[PDB]
This record gives structure tokens, sequence and C-alpha cells, in this order.
DNA sequence: TTGTGGGAGCTGTCACGGATGCA
DNA sequence: TGCATCCGTGAGTCGAGGGT
RNA sequence: CCUCGA
């Protein structure tokens, strides 16, 4: 009803000036009580309809705000965050060096046992199956061989690689 | 003034504290000697004003 | 959810907005912080074509106002004259009887004066309405309430960026331009140098195709994570950057704007939160700027946009014009004579 | 969400220039 | 509308280690 | 941020 809007703002926004005095005593911090204040006010003005006329107003916000503030206190340190160090650039980056991408993006001394050992029709396949990780009829499409041909030259290939 | 501050007042053309102004045109100078402070009123040499 | 100014052109000295729709920087804290209403549009035409009626119920409004006076301070009069005789007619103290007299003039005094104050109340509306105009600032909460009661359709009023937002979009840039190339060039002394620093301002906006409506966002910007890291501490902590609480204060006050609009609020709790998200935006792009800076936790403020490029650990200092190297190294010295040069 | 309940913590800095704001 | 005031600039470089 | 080195 629009009888209780204005109901509010007529008998209950000069108490919205003493809660924010309030609300600073709890939080300790400006910032943080001009959002508990108002958080207060959209909580209290939804359900504004159950407040009965007549009685303590003061009494009935400032219990709104005290319980919206323990929940919102342990709401929000349930988990701990705080600063990094002053300055940002000491955050270390966790990839790897320049030198650490080399020698892993380069193989072993196998990689003369699957180039030469190993047949043609083994090592292509077998190379392209594990490194690129396609799909059993991707690498059909690759050499024009269908599964038969893929499925068992990698079976082969694994177990012509498992000497040496 | 100093040392290192005067080098800062000139590379920043900053008015200069203790200021001796200068002569704008040639001309007759005419100084008032005053207890407080002085006052000088020059009348040029070239029909001037 | 509204708009807001970029504190960078309205607390920067010298206030862009300032100059360029030609108010002052005070006044515009008022308007951007929701402490005064101002004038957006006036219309001409149907204030004119309707002068003579409003002024006609004016005129009979305050000679009701003054016959209530009258009849008021006659009643009270006859009261006090009555009251007199009532007490001359037995044994009167004439120090008593002049304490009656005097208490009954000073009723009259007050009657007298709560009806000048109301005709004074009138006399300022209806000389305000008639000399409306944009950029007019209406600091009196009662006045704007008044003047929107009455003749509410005959013009538009409104507080915060967006009423900033309205004023540049119909503001004629050309217009005030011309104007003070006119000031500046058939004119001199203190108005000049104004004019001229203007003039810097304005023209840069004119020449160049720029749109002075960027000096109000309706959307903002959010900096990639990787530049505003979060990592995982030892445990359950955390750390980010101050850039992530910014941000997520910005966020929660918009929320609760979207939420307060929803929930058909007042308009002192929606105002309330507008000025709030403003005040966020301006900590997220330069904090402190405006009164205290935001702080964190043990009272220290928060590192800002504005901050990464400021100062010698900012990025031109610390990370453009010199950086950390590879293939280097460090070690105490020792004096080698058998050295070459 | 009823009957009470308004904050920390700072200044012990200095020199300069120009927009702001008031007389 | 003429300044006095207030507000906003700037104040060396590179290192080590320990903390939130 | 603090303590220290040149």
């Amino acid at each position: 009803d629009e009888e209780l809007t204005a109901r509010f703002e007529r008998d209950a926004i000069p108490l919205l000036d003493q809660l924010y005095g309030g609300a600073l005593r709890m939080t300790r911090n400006p910032a943080d009580a001009e959002d508990l204040l108002q958080e207060t006010m959209v909580k209290a003005y939804a359900g504004f309809r159950s407040f009965r006329h007549g009685t303590n107003l003061k009494a009935w916000l400032y219990r709104i705000l005290t319980n919206t503030y323990i929940n919102s206190y342990r709401r929000r340190a349930r988990i701990r965050m705080e600063a990094l160090p002053e300055d940002y650039d000491r955050v270390p980056a966790d990839e790897p060096n320049p030198e650490q991408i080399y020698h892993d993006a380069r193989l072993g001394p196998d990689l003369q046992a699957a180039l030469q050992a190993l047949p043609e029709e083994f090592r292509m396949a077998v190379y392209y199956a594990d490194v690129e990780g396609f799909p059993y009829k991707e690498i059909a499409e690759i050499m024009d061989t269908p599964i038969g041909t893929v499925m068992s030259r990698l079976h082969r290939g694994r177990r012509q690689l498992r000497g040496l | 003034t100093g040392g290192l501050p005067r080098v800062q007042e000139l590379f920043e053309a900053r008015v200069p504290r203790g200021k001796a102004p200068i002569a704008d045109v040639t001309g007759r100078v005419r100084l008032e000697d005053g207890e407080r402070f002085y006052k000088i009123t020059i009348v040029p040499d070239d029909g001037g004003e | 959810a509204a708009p807001v100014t970029h504190i960078w052109y309205f607390k920067g000295v010298p206030s862009r907005l300032g100059y360029l729709l030609d108010l002052a920087p005070k006044d515009l804290e008022k308007i951007i912080y929701f402490a005064a209403y101002v004038i957006t549009s006036v219309d001409e035409e149907m204030r004119h074509n309707e002068l003579s009626t409003l002024e006609a119920e004016m005129a009979v409004e305050r000679k009701a106002v003054e016959d209530q006076r009258d009849g008021e301070l006659e009643a009270r009069a006859q009261k006090l004259e009555a009251d007199l005789a009532e007490l001359e007619a037995e044994g009167a103290k004439a120090d008593a009887r002049r304490k009656v007299r005097d208490g009954g003039e000073r009723e009259m005094r007050q009657i007298r004066d709560r009806a000048q104050r109301e005709l004074d109340r009138l006399e300022d509306i209806w000389s305000t309405f008639t000399k409306l105009a944009p950029k007019q600032l209406i600091v009196d909460e009662n006045l704007y309430r008044e003047l929107v009661d009455r003749y509410g359709e005959y013009f538009t009023g409104a507080m915060g960026a967006e009423s900033i937002q309205k004023l540049i979009e119909n503001f004629d840039i050309d217009a005030e331009a011309e104007s003070l190339r006119d000031v500046i060039r058939n004119g001199k002394g203190q108005k000049k140098l104004r004019a001229l620093k203007r003039l810097k301002v304005v023209a840069a906006f004119q020449q160049s195709g720029n749109s002075p409506m960027g000096m109000v966002l309706d959307a903002v910007p959010v900096i990639p994570p990787e530049l505003r890291p979060m990592v995982q501490l030892d445990g359950g902590r955390f750390a980010t950057s101050d850039l992530n609480d910014l941000y997520r204060r910005v966020i929660n006050r918009n929320n609760r704007l979207k939420r307060l609009i929803d929930l058909g609020a007042p308009e002192i709790i929606v105002n309330n939160e507008k000025r709030m998200l403003q005040e966020s935006v301006d900590a997220l792009f330069d904090n402190g700027r405006r009164g205290r800076p935001v702080t964190g936790p043990g009272n220290r403020p928060l590192k800002s946009l504005s901050d990464l490029l400021k100062g010698k650990q900012g990025r031109f200092r610390q990370n453009l014009l010199g950086k950390r190297v590879d293939y280097s190294g460090r070690s105490v010295i020792v004096v080698g004579p058998q050295l070459k040069l």
C-alpha cells in the first residue's frame, strides 16, 4: 500500500541517520557500515507490513541491523581474505621457464628408436594417435585406412616400442 | 639564494626571492631615500614617460 | 543501473565538467552526490502561455494567507482587550497587568511573523518558478518539492549524474564555444582569463569529434583477471589485489541498487544507493581523490587503478622506463691490481 | 527480525603553483 | 570581482632477508 | 611494510 511507504518516510527516516552511527560502532569501517545500513533498509521495507504501527520502530529496526550483521559476519568470514605483498611484481608466475619449456617440448634419446626401428606404418600411426590424441576415426582419415588398420598399427607399434 | 636550491630556482625559472629589478629604458634616475622603504622613478632620454 | 561520472573529470583540478557546463565545482559536488537538485530542462512556451493564470492563482493564495493572518490577529486582539478589561475590573498590579499585555503582544507578534514566513516562502516559490532555467540549483528540498507539486509539468529537475548526462545532452557546444571566443576577443580582464581556461576544454571537445558524453559512464570496464591476481596462500587463506575488492564493492552496490529499484523503494534510499555507487566507482578509479580513501584490513588504503600508473612504484617508473633483466648477476667487488684496464 | 544500542585515529613535513570560493 | 586560501603536486638509486 | 647493506 502506498500508505505504508509514506508511513515509512514519515517517522522512520529520522532513525536512519541515528542508525548510521550505530552500524559504524559494529563494522568500524564507513564503507561497510553504509552497505550494512542499506541492506537493513531493504530487509525492513520489503517486510514493513509485518511491523505493527504505534509500537517502537527504533527498537525494531535496530534488531534488524544487529541480526543482519551477525549473519553477514559469519557468511563472509568463512574464508580468510587478505592482501598481496606491497609489490605485486613479486607474486610469481607459475609457468615453466624458457629453458624449462625447451627441454620439455623435445624428446629423449628414444626419438631414434621410434623413427628407424619401427616401420613408417607404425611410426606415423603411433605418433599421431598419442601426441595429437585424435579420434580413432580421425586417424583413420589421415592415412586412408579403416579402424582395422589404425587400431592394429597402434596395438602392434606399442609392443614394437616396448622393446628397447 | 643558497646552493642547490638556487640551481633549482634558476632551472625552473621561478621568480627569485630577494628580487632586484632592472631598468626598462635608458633615462635619468630619481631615488627617494626612505628609512623603511625606497622608491625609484625613471625619466627616459628618448622622449618617453 | 544509474549513470556515474568519471571522477577524473569531476574532481581532477580543474573540474573539466565544471568548465564544460560552466558550473562551480562545489555545485557539481552537490549535484553528483545528491545534495541538491538541478534543473535539466524548462518548457518556455508552456510557461509563457500559462503565466497569467498561474500568477492569478498565486495572488489568490497570498490573499488567502493575508486574510487568515488578519482574522487571527483580530481575534487575539479582541481577546487581549477583553482579558485586560477583566483584570482592570479587579485589583490589577500595573506590572502584572503589563506582563499580561506583553504576553498578548508577543502572541500577536508570533502570529504575524508566522504569516510573514509563509508569505516569504510563497514569494520565493513564485520568483523561483518565474526565473527557472537549465543549470540552476535548487538546494532547498522543500522549495523543490513545492516547485514540483505546483508547476511540475512545466520543467524537469533531477539529481545525480543522470542529470549531468541530461545537461550534456541538451548542451550545444558550438554555441558556448563561439560565445567564449567572442568574450575573449571583445573583452579583457579576469573574465578573459577564465574564458580562455574554459575555451581550452570546450574547443578540445569541439574540434575533435569526441563526444563530451564520455565523461559519464553507463558501464564500467573490468581488467582481465591475470592483471588482478588471486593466489592461494598456505592453508585456506587467499590473497588478492585491491582491484578485486573495489570491483566487488561496485558490483554489490549496483546489485543492491537494482534490488531497490525493483522493490519500489523510497526515493531517499535509492538516492543513497546511487550516491554509494558513484563513490565506489570513484574509489575503483582514483581512491582518496575525493573524501577519505577506502581502507581494507588495518586501515590501509586500497590501491586504485590510478595508483598503478603513479609514483616510482607505478608502471611507468617500475616496469617501462626500467625493468629486471635476464643473464645477469651480482656480487661483492674486490680490488684486483694484477688486472688490465 | 521490538521494546538499549552513535568511530577510529590521526599533525611532527616542506616548497610551490594555480583553481576555488568568499568578501 | 580580487585576491587569500586550500588543495593537490613533487621530494636518489640499487641490493639482502622477514612478514601481513 | 619493516630491519639492514653500499
